[PDB]
RNA sequence: AUAUAUUUUAGUAAUAGAUAAAAAUAUGUACAGUAAAAUUGUAAGGAAAACAAUAAUAACUUUCUC
RNA sequence: GAAAGAAUUAAAUUAAUAUAAUGGUAUAACUGUGCGAUAAUUGUAACACAAACGAGUGAAACAAGUACGUAAGUAUGGCA
């Protein structure tokens, strides 16, 4: 008689940074299949609605007053922060950068175009 | 076992290009049953019709008047 | 016949053509038009059938609305409400409204485009919700200029700005256009339009450039930069262009410092915000306003925290974006500022 | 493509970007269809309408007057039913369907100046079903529409497939053409005067007939089609002519306003009234 | 010749019977002289006629009774009696002789065309 | 190639179609448009204001109406009641005719039934 | 066996090739990608000389 | 009127709409819109062709106007 | 008072989506459309996810060039 034994290994697809947790840039804040969770405040979502680190911060599952009926999981870039940002107002923003400070390095990056 | 007519190559109408088309017509007076004449616009080429058989002489529309 | 009028009505709403205004009004369609420069296409060309005896019909009605119209505008007292009863009355006058589509209203001849008149105004305002404003907008909105340095805006004044004495072309510049370290190496020169009803005699204008995007490495984050300040600032709607003539030395609160970006820092967005003095009654003549020179900071600048403690309001904006070049140096040089920094090309 | 995720930012303006004024691409197409500079300008107001001009002047006043009801206030449809909170399920439900139909229907307002009823569109529906053999049957249906209108025919195609009717689907099949303003009103005082007196044992539009809300119906068959005008003038070249359905849409709110409204058009009706 | 009276006809083909033909209210004697208020020379085709001549003719039809017009007309006096108690009745609805023949043998030709509304 | 029928069913096509049959386009000089514009402009106007004359005409006589049954309520009921039926079934005079160009032969039929 | 594989050759003499799947009647391709030796995008011909089904050739000229 | 040259026309063919749930291309981008079901209908038409109609207007602006 | 617009709320993801089933979908991934037909490109890939290994999955970024878009931009094949 058949028999139907085949099944699918189950594919790991939860949450996988939780909250206040620190990312770092580029990691997996949630597998998921389906954008239950959308992209928010510094954050990328991937080919599989996969969301991402963009910047090394506190990644906070918050709802939205402008996007009602839906869920974001952001990372703000620091924990004194609350991800549900205001609006109307400056963004948070990071350079990122080390000035050159050795003169070769400097004059290596700047010499060349 | 279909009988059609095949397309060609459809023409590009180009945004904003588009033209309405505004057939040509000819100003064709239609007297009725009774003398009563009336001007309708009109694609065949007949400046003057009279009628013979319209509501001015059907007796639906007016029951109290080979 | 109030369109014909020239008594108490200004000399702008007439067509200043005589060849136009001729065509315009004819009993019979046997001239033929000026805007047609050469003879062998003003022969080809045939205007639609019967528009004349129309046109004089529609004119007359016209004609009749706006002489009632003005029968009201006279008895009016505020000023607002006159106003628009002589936008009214004029829109549909078929000169103004040629001199206006027409000609230009960037730089606008005042005998043509009088923008003392109400109904040029309007009609210039509407022309400017349809295009230019919305432009400006997006460019606000993309580039992210509003909520990183002041949250909104409710744009009111056309702002154009133009960098005359740096190069020698003559070009205003699109917002959010990409201008090079030698174009944008001395002060520009703007042009605030404005198309409310404002006392011109009165009110005062404030000009601040501000560079949000400069790097500071404590904070690991951005600060703003004040790049060019200027107060108490005369417009008049014809006499708006805001060069080194018209405000003096006292006006400048910073002095135009040039967009000097480093190298990988990125690209830094250069938004001038236009903001209005707030105006004071019972005082005659236009009421100043002084700046602690002190206290205010070019290196960080708080625009939010500036605009609050001199009640303005941010009539218009305009915004450029530098970035690294290789004669931002030789600007510095000549400037005199330090050699500049160079930073690492991955933002680690 | 990184993501199909759909994410519209907010903004921190109130102006309204008008995005398609930003390009220049369609140079053209910024102006208004009104507008004498683009191409796809059409003189609208050409002639004086006669239906409508009788209709503003003797029939719309009448109208009213038979339509006023003494302090009649507003009827409300049947509508989405909220569930009572009396059981903690209820909370992010979706509410109940309406009482007897699915789909939620219009409130019914009193007649007054504002809302008068008046004629809104004529679609000309011409499916000829022998045209799932011959294409070139829909051709000639679509003329012939074009002809009685003149007024541009859109192809009908088969939306559907079935087995017992010989029917595939996305095949052309006939034509249809929505008539508004004057060639419409064109239209009705031709069928009026014309072709519906022509008919034979021609009683007149059922009183049965109709949408619930101001809309009404009916149909010429092929024989019908041959009494007017355009058609008349070259019968040979109209042989096989084709049946035709004729939708009426009014501004009635209730069926029996616009069957009124219709007849004050010289149009008769017979059965029993609902 | 053309759509003389829509069911037109052909050319070569002389007027005054040709009506006979075609047309079902106007047959024979009717045909003939229908021709002669419309003065149209005897022995005279279709494809001679003169366009303005045929809406003389036209309207000539229109004047006595032509067409299946009066196809109703016996469907009518035939339902008459058949309403009634009417051996035709009987006869003309079940397909037998209405006029008394060979219901026994040669009653086909009754059971083809003789029924309510016979001329068909 | 092709059949007759083919043929004709060709050249009715040809007939709705805009194939080499339409003009150049309405170009206008600017004074023109100028004109054009203030013909255009100057009669919906005129047609707005002819709308609202019939609109608040129409307004006028359902005030009146009104006035008239709110009386008519007050002093007889019977007739009040009369006045104020459902008029469903209500079908305008086939007489009632839609006016043309032209008038008839007969202008007025003074007999009857 | 409905799909198999050819062999987009490079128009710059490099070699370069972008090897893609293809249908058996595959309208001899043609694709303009990057040639990494010539440091330029290039047009690629199919290779090996493979067949077409006939493919009518439309009628944009009305004919016949 | 009419003849010769010369040409021009007529090769008659759909979309005229930023089209929008018939069939056509399924990768990119940019712009724009909303479906299905059901019920009252309607030449043939029917359970089953196509087609039409099927929520709410506070506020806001513009235009006319008493 | 009226028109017209801009729309807003509700309802909807039952339609549909290249194909199963689930997950997602109107902020639309779905549909129409213009352009195009290029990123169904080329080197270094951090870093995670998963994971015995071999493998697999997301992918910041740096660099070379292409495409579309006023622009913001988006694009290293397809809602997954």
């Amino acid at each position: 008689s058949r028999t139907s034994m085949k099944d699918s290994a189950g594919r790991r697809l939860g949450p996988k940074k939780y909250e206040g947790q620190d990312v770092s840039t580029g990691e997996i804040i949630m597998r998921q299949r389906g954008t239950k969770f959308y992209p928010g405040e510094n954050v990328g979502i991937g080919k599989d609605h996969s969301i991402f680190a963009l910047e090394p911060g506190v990644v906070r599952y918050y709802l939205d007053p402008f996007h009602p009926k839906r869920k974001f999981i952001g990372v703000a870039l620091r924990r004194d922060l609350k991800l549900p940002s205001p609006h109307f107002e400056p963004t948070v923003r990071r350079f990122g950068r080390f000035e050159l400070t050795n003169k070769r390095a400097a004059y290596k990056e700047e010499n060349s175009i | 076992t279909r009988i059609t007519l095949p397309r060609r190559p459809a023409k590009k109408i180009q945004l904003g290009k588009s033209r309405p088309a505004i057939y040509h017509q000819f100003n064709v007076k239609m007297e009725l049953s009774d003398g009563s004449v009336v001007i309708r616009r009109s694609q065949y080429p007949k400046g003057e019709i009279r009628l013979i058989q319209d509501q001015r002489n059907n007796p639906l529309w007016n029951p109290s008047r080979g | 016949h109030i369109w014909s009028d020239f008594t108490t009505r200004p000399s702008s709403l007439s067509i200043q053509s005589s060849k136009v205004k001729n065509y315009l009004f004819q009993k019979k369609a046997s001239l033929d038009p000026p805007s047609i420069s050469r003879r062998s296409n003003r022969i080809k060309y045939s205007p639609p059938e019967h528009i004349d005896e129309i046109f004089r019909m529609s004119y007359d009605f016209l004609e009749q609305r706006s002489s009632k119209f003005y029968e009201l505008a006279n008895k009016t007292k505020n000023p607002l409400k006159k106003d628009a009863l002589l936008i009214k009355a004029e829109i549909n006058n078929p000169e103004v409204q040629y001199n206006f589509q027409f000609n230009n209203k960037l730089n606008n001849v005042k005998d043509i485009i009088d923008y003392d008149v109400p109904v040029y105004r309007h009609l210039g305002k509407q022309h400017w919700e349809s295009y230019g404003q919305m432009l400006l907008m997006q460019r606000l909105e993309t580039l992210a200029a509003i909520p990183d340095t002041l949250p909104t805006l409710v744009p009111r004044a056309e702002v154009n700005i133009k960098f005359p004495f740096s190069t020698g072309v003559n070009k205003w510049i699109e917002p959010g256009e990409f201008l090079s370290s030698n174009v944008t190496s001395m002060r520009p020169i703007f042009k605030i339009q404005e198309y409310e009803l404002v006392n011109v005699e009165k009110q005062l204008y404030t000009v601040l450039i501000v560079n949000p995007d400069v790097p500071d490495l404590s904070n690991d984050s951005f600060k703003t930069a004040l790049c060019y300040g200027l107060v108490n600032i005369n417009l008049t709607y014809n006499d708006n262009l805001i060069d080194p003539r018209k405000f003096h030395s006292s006006n400048i609160i910073a002095d135009y410092l040039p967009p000097v970006p480093e190298k990988n820092a990125g690209k830094q967005r250069f938004v001038v915000w236009v903001f209005r003095q707030p105006l004071i009654e019972d005082k005659q003549g236009p009421n100043m306003l002084e700046i602690d020179r002190k206290e205010l900071s070019r290196d960080d600048f708080d625009i939010r925290q500036f605009t609050k403690k001199y009640n303005l309001t941010a009539i218009g904006a305009h915004i450029w974006r530098s970035e690294w070049d290789a004669k931002v140096a030789a600007v510095r040089e000549k400037y005199g500022l330090p050699p500049g920094r160079v930073f690492s090309r991955v933002r680690r | 493509p990184k993501s199909a995720c759909s994410l519209v930012k907010p903004v921190h303006h109130l102006v309204k970007i008008d995005k398609s004024k930003l390009s220049p691409r369609f140079p053209e197409l910024k102006y208004d269809k009104s507008d004498i500079r683009s191409p796809g300008f059409k003189p609208k107001d050409t002639h004086a309408d006669r239906l409508n001009d009788h209709y503003l002047n003797t029939l719309q006043s009448d109208l009213l007057l038979i339509n006023y009801s003494h302090n009649a206030a507003v009827v409300k449809g049947l509508k989405q039913r909220a569930w009572s909170g009396d059981s903690p399920y209820h909370l992010n439900r979706p509410p109940k369907n309406p009482r007897g139909s699915k789909a939620q229907l219009p409130d019914i307002h009193p007649i007054k100046w504002s809302n008068i009823p008046g004629l809104e569109s004529v679609v000309i529906n011409c499916f000829v079903r022998e045209a799932r053999e011959n294409q070139l049957l829909a051709i000639t249906a679509a003329l012939q529409l074009q002809q009685i209108t003149g007024c541009k025919p859109h192809p009908i195609f088969s939306k559907n497939d079935v087995p017992t009717w010989k029917l595939r689907k996305g095949h052309q099949m006939g034509a249809k053409v929505e008539l508004k303003g004057k060639e419409m009103s064109q239209f009705l005082s031709t069928l009026t005067e014309i072709v519906l007196p022509r008919i034979r044992e021609y009683k007149g539009i059922s009183n049965q007939s109709g949408n619930r809300f101001g809309g009404i119906s009916f149909g010429l068959t092929a024989e019908d089609i041959k009494f007017f005008p355009e058609i008349d003038a070259n019968q040979d070249s109209w042989p096989k002519t084709f049946g035709m359905h004729i939708n009426i849409n009014t501004s009635a709110q209730l069926d029996y306003q616009a069957r009124t409204l219709l007849s004050g058009f010289q149009f008769p009706f017979f059965g029993e009234e609902k | 010749v053309v759509h003389i009276l829509g069911k037109g006809f052909k050319g070569k083909e002389v007027i005054k019977i040709a009506l006979a033909s075609k047309f079902y209210g106007i047959g024979k004697t009717t045909a003939e002289k229908i021709c002669s208020k419309l003065g149209f020379y005897p022995w005279m085709r279709m494809h001679q006629l003169s366009e303005p001549q045929i809406m003389s003719i036209a309207s000539e039809l229109s004047t006595m009774t032509i067409e299946g017009d009066a196809r109703a007309i016996v469907k009518d006096n035939i339902a008459l009696k058949r309403k009634i108690g009417s051996y035709s009745g009987m006869r003309h609805t079940l397909h037998l002789p209405v006029r008394g023949q060979h219901t026994r043998n040669n009653a086909k030709t009754a059971r083809k065309l003789n029924k309510i509304d016979r001329r068909g | 190639s092709l059949s007759p029928l083919a043929q004709r069913v060709v050249t009715q096509l040809s007939v709705m179609s805009a194939s080499r049959k339409q003009p150049k386009l309405l170009k206008l000089a600017r004074e023109d448009l100028i004109k054009h514009q203030t013909i255009e402009k100057c009669w919906s106007i005129y047609q707005q204001q002819q709308r609202e004359r019939r609109n608040l005409q129409l307004e006028l006589q359902y005030k009146s109406i009104e006035r008239s049954m709110n009386l008519l309520q007050e002093l007889s009921p019977r007739l009040f009641e009369a006045a104020n039926a459902s008029e469903k079934g209500k079908r305008f005079p086939m007489e009632m005719k839609v006016p043309t160009d032209f008038p008839p032969n007969t202008l007025w039929h003074y007999n009857f039934r | 066996s409905k799909n198999s594989v050819i062999k987009l050759l490079s128009t710059a003499a490099s070699g370069y090739s972008r090897y893609i799947s293809i249908k058996k009647g595959a309208p001899l391709v043609t694709q303009v990608r990057y040639d990494p030796v010539v440091k330029r995008h290039v047009l690629f011909k199919e290779a090996k000389k493979r067949k077409v089904a006939e493919r009518k050739p439309l009628d944009f000229l009305r004919t016949a």
